[PDB]
């Protein structure tokens, strides 16, 4: 039995995409088309109580790009208790920039001290810092004005945004075995139904 | 917190509270009220120009009467003259603000 | 985790049936005078400030995988003189309705069950001095928790318990800073014969005879602001079964056992204390206890935090719990909400406890 | 001395030029909450139902002791919400419903925003938020929980300790509808 | 493949037997999988 | 439009011309009893001992993300 | 622009779920206003729009064996050849292009009578799209799409009548090419025969509506 | 199904509600089955 059928199906069914979950948070959606972030009032539109994404950007529409989807699902049952927990810090340099020092922890609480494979439970952390510098640049709207019929009078802008994230993964202490991290293959209690 | 004792967390935390955010509120009033007049179009050009630009080289820039108020705010509720000396350290602060 | 708890019937009766005390980290056997006082301290009915109350709490199961899974609450109060009391409160948990269904041609009738689980008390409190006021309770338990089958039997197990209640108000004492007051309680809880599920008299359990005993004081500044700091104590008044061995394997458990069940519920409340080789430190394990702190604001808004201790080795309920409170003209308004803190999971997490109380009726004064 | 002293009628129009050291004005002053009006009011509905429920199957292999079921009947449908201020600082937005769907639905929020000089900006209980403005740290809206907000001249802290009620998920769409992926072994044909 | 001999839990005297005994240390498998990796590298250079 | 009934010790799920994704059966304690991720509108077989425990959740996720919940007493 | 390592990921993300490879990532997108360009009283509406990017992923295990880390791997080989091959074959590389021309068309003046003949009834659109790949399966694989559309509408403003009330017309030429020769993993030596597919299409629809009666339609 | 009700006030309302239903075997595979919900409901509106 080593011969896999694999494969792929694309199923639209009317315009917008399904992302598979209903009354989404507003502002937990996130679109990135080829390894960047789209605008949601621009690139793309999210109608919320349904669930669907359109895509806006007409190049984007006719390009075959696979295009990502990360959203909040609140449609959830059974799972372990999720601890969020963490601090940010958004210092201003000048009128133009600001920098910032993110810090995150995520513990899930499992439900026994016992982790199958599969249902297993979390404590990662992660920090970074991040930099926006933006400023406004006169020189692009002078050398657009020596265009051949351009005569325009709207600001250029410059937007740097720079970030680095660490990622400390790790096991809560519940679901541990004489002390290491312990994901139970089978520990043979859900056999001989 | 109580300005009439002499306690090292209470004046601690009083110079913090003027500091923070009264006195920074009032520096972002009176630095607006600056550009504001750097910005004018009131330069006459047709004779010495100022040397120092004033709002009146009436109108009455309501950021200079902000950090007046916030000035006020911070010299009033966060002074501690406890033994006839001023306690806290950032008040000569608020009356140059002011 | 833990290790030996102790068993009783109708566990349910200890679960807390209001969004304010929920919110003070279950306890209310100290904290001030409210239309809930019946759960926690009846006697403290007859300090109460309004002449009659109503109150409706809900607490929701397992949110997230069902509806109509709670546990329900409706109490009155009537204070008639400005010494003595009645109330009456019902607590009911169900599971809601439940259709009984086969495929059998689908339009058919079908029987729906609701099993549950329900107490009804009365209490009557009167105030013997000033400050202090004792009460008496009696009250009805049912479970019907089983559905009729064939070769089971669906019959409702009833049994009768009664409730002393004692509350201590001190009245308003200045101090250097503020002008505080002094609470104190104790409440002997679910004392009566067991109850039997299998309606056999050799298989019946102990009803969870408790006693709370707490202590509050009220910092009071400016008027209109108030901060309750109260600590409760909670002992089950149940004998402990045997564990590993009290010293032929199974037979020395099968005798303890044996010895254990064959115990009745008033020598059982005595048997409760002591019972152990050591001193009080280790008596202490089997002690809960609870601390809470309550912020109020012109006697309308509440805001409340509470932690409430279990003996990991016994139940294991420890947990942190947030609380608001709101009162518009005669309507309170109470929330309530639980961070566990203990390895086994509570089915109280991600639950948020609602409460409602009307008050009409005359005014008292308090002293 | 007039302008000082108050009680002039006109003295609070000269109280503007006095040294602040002078004189103590009431409206920049504010107690815990901006003022002391309370405005919490509730809307919808409570309802109670209180009855008895008496079943009888006439199955004869069921016991003599399950001839009929005699239960008390109890339910709750409360509709309420709460919307309103506590002294113009304190915020309040609550909703529950017991007919709602499981988790999420049954809102509570209580807002506190002091004044703009505090060091504390904002403090929020119950449904909070962590949006965060960072590609590679994703923040998280559906939270339950406290979060603060503090401020030193231009550095903001924001702090949160929460639950949070959502689940992150992925979708991939190409061309409008979303992708699904399979993957079958020879062994997996559809049997019978 | 991850073979272990084992000892025998002595019986024939009480049934109850300590849970030390009845699972003995010396028959609990603990597999570092870098060994699995260096035993298949090995491999690599051993015809089939 | 959804049914759920139980004849022997069997769960047995109709659904009028909606098609199941995933069915997920809890205990009252929230504990996870069965879970199939490959519903076929068919029968299911959950373990007969339950320790005393006949009231069951059922929760079907269909081709949507919709989640249909039942109440049912195992019988 | 974008580069992570092994081991990163969300924060809600398993053992099994985070990142198990190097990836170093750019895109670039530019938007030109073309029609900007041309004197603003024949207003041309000529948007062009180009996207560049590529991807590079080097797992952490190689994708033979698909249990010994790649660096443990290489390091173990003692064979030039092998060694290269190994790291070869692990690397998917994307390469993205995008071309776009969509929109294409003329404005009407502030007070212009509208004609058949008009130019400003058309409207173009063009799309070009590549991708370049090669992972562990294909070691070159080629995707290129082209889109060309020509769009007509007109309505005429005001036996039987015979003047129609409007007019459509749309041409498209779709273009796919696909070019897929997957690899021999063993050795770079030849590899797999190429296969291609191709979807060259031209397509063209229109429509006329009539009111010949005040009834008839 | 039987109903009636009472305003006590503008935000309060009283039903009685008394449902009782019949379903008699026709076929011996069916059982009687006898549902009687009765009782009082009370509504408050804010
Ligand atoms: C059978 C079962 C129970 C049904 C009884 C209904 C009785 C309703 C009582 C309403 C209540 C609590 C309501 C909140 C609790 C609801 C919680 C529900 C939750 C459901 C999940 C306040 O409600 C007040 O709301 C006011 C509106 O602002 C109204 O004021 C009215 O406006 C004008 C009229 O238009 C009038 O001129 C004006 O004088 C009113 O002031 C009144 O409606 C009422 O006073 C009780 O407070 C007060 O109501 C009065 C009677 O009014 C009661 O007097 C007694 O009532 C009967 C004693 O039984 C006796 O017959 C009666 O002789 C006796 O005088 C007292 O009790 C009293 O304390």
């Amino acid at each position: 039995n080593k011969f896999l059928l694999r494969g792929k199906y694309k199923s639209s069914g009317s315009n917008g995409i399904p992302i598979g979950a209903f009354n989404v948070p507003q502002g937990s959606v996130v679109v990135t088309a080829a390894g960047r972030v789209l605008v949601e009032g621009i690139d793309y539109s999210v109608d919320y109580q349904l669930g669907r994404v359109q895509i806006l950007d007409p190049s984007l529409q006719a390009s075959n790009t696979p295009i990502e989807v990360s959203l909040e699902n609140n449609s959830i049952f059974g799972q372990q208790t999720r601890r969020f927990m963490g601090f940010n810090i958004e210092h201003k340099i000048s009128d133009k920039f600001v920098i910032g020092g993110t810090y995150l922890k995520m513990t899930e609480r499992p439900f026994t001290q016992k982790s199958t494979y599969g249902q297993e439970s979390v404590n990662n952390t992660i920090f970074g810092f991040n930099g926006n510098y933006s400023t406004e640049v006169p020189f692009l709207t002078r050398l657009a004005n020596k265009l051949p019929n351009i005569d325009t009078d709207v600001p250029s802008n410059l937007s740097i945004r720079g970030e680095v994230a660490f990622l400390r993964p790790d096991a809560p202490k519940a679901s541990d075995f004489q002390g290491e991290a312990t994901i139970y293959v089978d520990d043979f209690e859900g056999s001989q139904s | 917190c109580s300005t009439k004792n002499n306690t090292f967390v209470n004046r601690n935390s009083h110079a913090l509270s003027t500091k923070y955010n009264i006195l920074y509120n009032g520096g972002l009033g009176l630095e607006k009220g600056l550009q504001a007049i750097k910005a004018n179009d009131q330069d006459n050009f047709w004779k010495m120009l100022p040397i120092e630009k004033m709002q009146f080289d009436k109108t009455k820039n309501p950021d200079f009467e902000k950090a007046e108020t916030k000035a006020t705010k911070a010299i009033q509720k966060h002074s501690m003259n406890i033994g006839g000396r001023e306690r806290n350290y950032q008040i000569d602060e608020a009356y140059l603000m002011l | 985790d833990i290790e030996r708890p102790i068993t009783t019937g109708v566990p349910f009766l200890l679960v807390a049936a209001d969004a304010r005390a929920a919110g003070l980290g279950d306890q209310g056997v100290a904290t001030s005078s409210d239309v809930f006082s019946q759960q926690w301290n009846p006697a403290k009915y007859a300090f109460a400030e309004d002449a009659q109350g109503l109150s409706i709490s809900y607490t929701p199961y397992l949110t997230d995988l069902a509806n109509d899974i709670s546990l329900g609450q409706v109490t009155y109060y009537n204070k008639i003189n400005d010494r003595s009391a009645f109330a009456g409160s019902f607590r009911y948990f169900g599971f809601g309705g439940i259709e009984l269904r086969q495929t059998g041609d689908p339009n058919e009738p079908t029987r729906e069950v609701n099993p549950n689980e329900f107490a009804l008390d009365g209490s009557y409190s009167l105030k013997l001095s000033e400050t202090f006021s004792m009460a008496v309770a009696a009250r009805y338990i049912r479970s019907n928790l089983k559905v009729a089958t064939e070769e089971i039997d669906a019959s409702a197990a009833g049994s009768f318990a009664v409730d002393v209640a004692g509350f201590y108000q001190s009245e308003e004492i200045a101090y250097s800073d503020f002008n505080g007051r002094w609470r104190a309680g104790f409440n002997i809880q679910n004392l009566g014969p067991k109850i039997s599920y299998d309606h056999d008299d050799l298989s019946a359990n102990f009803l969870p005879a408790n006693l709370r005993v707490g202590g509050g004081f009220d910092f009071i500044f400016d008027d209109y602001n108030k901060l309750g700091v109260s600590l409760e104590l909670t002992k089950l008044l149940v004998p402990t079964p045997p564990g590993p061995g009290t010293p032929s394997q199974s037979q020395a458990d099968e005798a303890n056992y044996k010895k254990y069940k064959d115990i009745g519920w008033v020598s059982g409340i005595f048997k409760s204390f002591g019972d152990a080789p050591g001193g009080f430190s280790e008596e202490l394990k089997e002690i809960t206890y609870s601390a809470a702190a309550e912020y109020m604001y012109q006697d309308a808004f509440a805001m409340r935090l509470g932690y409430y201790h279990e003996s990991p080795m016994k139940g294991a309920k420890q947990f942190f719990s947030l609380g608001a409170g709101f009162k518009y003209s005669m309507i309170k308004v109470d929330v309530s909400y639980l961070f566990s803190a203990s390895k086994v999971k509570n089915p109280l997490e991600n639950t948020l406890r609602f409460s409602l109380t009307f008050n009409f009726g005359d005014k008292y004064e308090t002293y | 001395m007039d302008a000082i002293d108050g009680k002039k009628t006109g003295a609070e129009a000269a109280k503007k030029d006095l040294l602040p050291r002078y004189y103590i004005n009431s409206s920049l002053f504010e107690s815990i909450f901006g003022s002391n009006t309370i405005d919490v009011k509730p809307t919808g509905s409570v309802e109670m139902d209180l009855g008895v429920r008496y079943t009888k199957q006439d199955n004869p292999a069921f016991s003599p002791r399950n001839r009929s079921s005699l239960t008390f009947d109890f339910d709750q449908r409360i509709s309420m919400s709460l919307m309103g201020k506590i002294g113009t600082r304190l915020e309040v937005n609550a909703n529950y419903d017991t007919q709602s769907t499981f988790a999420f639905q049954n809102l509570f929020k209580l807002a506190y925003t002091p004044s703009e000089d505090d060091i504390i900006q904002k403090v929020e209980v119950g449904n909070v938020s962590m949006p965060l403005n960072s590609t590679l740290i994703r923040g998280a809206q559906s939270l339950f929980g406290v979060k603060t907000q503090l401020q030193f001249g231009r550095t903001t802290i924001t702090g949160v300790f929460s639950e949070q009620k959502s689940q992150t998920k992925s979708v991939v769409a190409e061309n409008g509808g979303t992708v699904q992926n399979f993957d079958l072994y020879a062994l997996d044909y559809d049997n019978d | 493949q991850v073979e272990i001999p084992l000892k025998v839990t002595k019986t024939g005297g009480s049934c109850s037997i300590s849970p030390d005994l009845v699972w003995m240390d010396d028959n609990s498998i603990d597999l570092a999988l870098d060994l699995l990796t260096r035993m298949k590298i090995k491999a690599m250079s051993i015809d089939i | 439009s959804f049914y759920v009934s139980v004849k022997d010790k069997t769960i047995k799920l109709n659904s009028t011309e909606d098609v199941m994704r995933e069915v997920s059966i809890f205990d009252i304690s929230g504990k996870l009893l069965y879970n199939n991720k490959k519903v076929e509108n068919t029968e299911f077989q959950v373990s007969n001992f339950q320790s005393g425990n006949q009231v069951l959740i059922v929760k079907v996720t269909l081709d949507n993300g919709n989640i249909i919940t039942k109440k049912i007493v195992f019988n | 622009g974008r580069k992570s390592t092994i081991g990163f990921g969300s924060l809600e993300q398993g053992a099994n779920e985070r990142d198990r490879e190097d990836v170093q990532q750019y895109n670039i997108v530019t938007n030109l206003n073309l029609g900007k360009l041309l004197p603003k009283k024949w207003g041309i509406n000529l948007p062009f729009n180009y996207a560049i990017g590529e991807e590079v992923i080097t797992p952490e295990y190689d994708p033979f064996n698909q249990d010994i880390k790649l660096d443990q791997l290489i390091r173990e080989t003692t064979d030039q050849a092998e060694k290269d091959n190994i790291r070869t074959r692990a690397i998917d590389y994307t390469k993205r292009k995008s071309i776009n021309f969509i929109g294409v068309r003329k404005d009407r003046a502030p007070e212009q009578k509208p004609h058949v003949y008009d130019i400003e009834n058309f409207t173009f659109s063009q799309s070009y799209n590549q991708v370049e790949r090669h992972d562990y399966e294909v070691a070159d694989y080629e995707d290129e799409q082209s889109n060309s559309a020509v769009n007509y509408a007109y309505t005429f403003q005001p036996n039987f009548n015979y003047l129609p009330s409007n007019i459509s017309f749309n041409t498209n030429i779709l273009r796919q090419s696909n070019r897929q020769q997957f690899r021999e993993v063993e050795v770079e030596g030849i590899g797999l025969d190429p296969l291609y597919r191709r979807n060259f299409a031209f397509n063209y629809q229109y429509g006329f509506g009539f009111n010949l009666t005040k009834s008839l339609k | 199904k039987l109903t009636a009700d009472y305003s006590f006030s503008k935000n309060l309302t009283a039903i009685f509600y008394y449902d009782h239903s019949f379903s008699k075997a026709v076929i011996s595979t069916s059982f009687p089955l006898t549902n009687i919900r009765s009782g009082f409901t009370l509504r408050y509106n804010f």
